[PDB]
């Protein structure tokens, strides 16, 4: 988690049970753990004036 | 408590599994093959340190 | 988040879909790069989990 | 207002439909001209779902 | 006046009723020559709404 | 007097009964030789529409 | 004596099955040797009447 | 345990589990190894029973 206290960035927050103040500051949860994996194709040009997917 | 946490690495030989490989022999004719591996951590300091984190 | 079923479709068969839990008629989707979003179903799909299946899209059933 | 179900099959077979939103048994149309109106389905029918996708109409769903 | 269900679908194959407002079980059906009656499915059968849908008869629902 | 299933639809494959009064399970069964008696549907049977109206047997639902 | 679903296919595809008590999802079976048991419907099965009726077994249902 | 519908599938078809025991949506899986664990179906899935009786899997219905 990243925690801002009115938009300060006040910390960074481990996993599990944790206290803030409520309407004060806001904490925004991030996937750290987690690999992430993304695809790309493309019909692309050669260098010998070829296209290839 | 409430200030340290844990990382739990386990000891056991781990097995991984590679499907559809594609490899091309010395004559030019491609062929699929799927292997697996079987690791295991030799020390466990080496293993967290070298490798990002602590994550398999 | 709330998503329409229509574009969750297109990105099924776009793979970009990881894992979906389907409690009742919601789905809980996952994407490929870890961002989730709920999706409603608008009528009951037989092709909906053959097409799930097909994509090799993880599938999670729920108690 | 209320459409019957014939004039929405056959609208969305010209394609001037944009978003459907279905509830359970209700349909609530939005024309390509921002026109909104009311639809009913007489019996459960598979083919609806398919239709629609085929012919990229964004449906909607509701909890 | 109720109307028998093999005499209902000979004669929208004979393209002779022209609305037919379905009510779950129970249909209300209106002749080409403006004749009011009411019929009933035996058992759920979506080849009705085909046969409706392909010869172009009017199909109501309600709420 | 109660008729089983399976011989209810060897003895229509043979043409001999006119109409068929279905009532949800129990169906109400005059043959040709004006014998009327009650069969029961096991399970639901989508071939029993087919099979019914493909051989002239006259069909009738209930209220 | 409760017998499980894939076996009494089985024995049903290799004829050795007279009659069938369908009462919801049990099934009280009679072998052709008069041998008596109880079977169950795990799931709803498009297919189980077809070859029911295509071996020829009285099939009977339940009030 | 609980092990997702579509890693059971894809076990089955990999000639893995030996007997399913279906309650409803809930599934109890033995695989041919005596490892046991349960499942849950998302949504009707008409293939599911074929699949499991094509692959030579015990399937017993449960009251």
């Amino acid at each position: 988690g990243v925690v801002t206290r009115f938009g300060k960035f006040s910390h960074l927050v481990e996993p599990g049970l944790n206290w803030k103040p409520t309407f004060i500051d806001e904490v925004k949860p991030v996937n750290v753990e987690a690999v992430r994996e993304l695809a790309a194709s493309g019909v692309m040009l050669t260098s010998d004036e070829n296209v290839v997917r | 408590p409430f200030i340290e946490t844990v990382k739990m690495l386990d000891a056991r030989i781990q097995t991984m599994d590679n499907q559809a490989d594609r490899f091309v022999t010395k004559e030019k004719k491609d062929l699929i093959v799927d292997s697996y591996i079987k690791w295991r951590i030799s020390d466990f300091s080496r293993y967290y340190l070298a490798t990002g984190g602590g994550d398999i | 988040r709330k998503v329409d079923y229509s574009t969750f479709l297109q990105e099924v068969n776009n793979d970009q879909v990881r894992e979906a839990r389907i409690n009742g008629r919601e789905i809980n989707v996952t994407k490929k790069d870890s961002n989730r979003y709920t999706t409603y179903i608008p009528v009951q799909d037989p092709k909906l989990l053959d097409n799930l299946l097909t994509k090799n899209v993880k599938v999670v059933g729920e108690p």
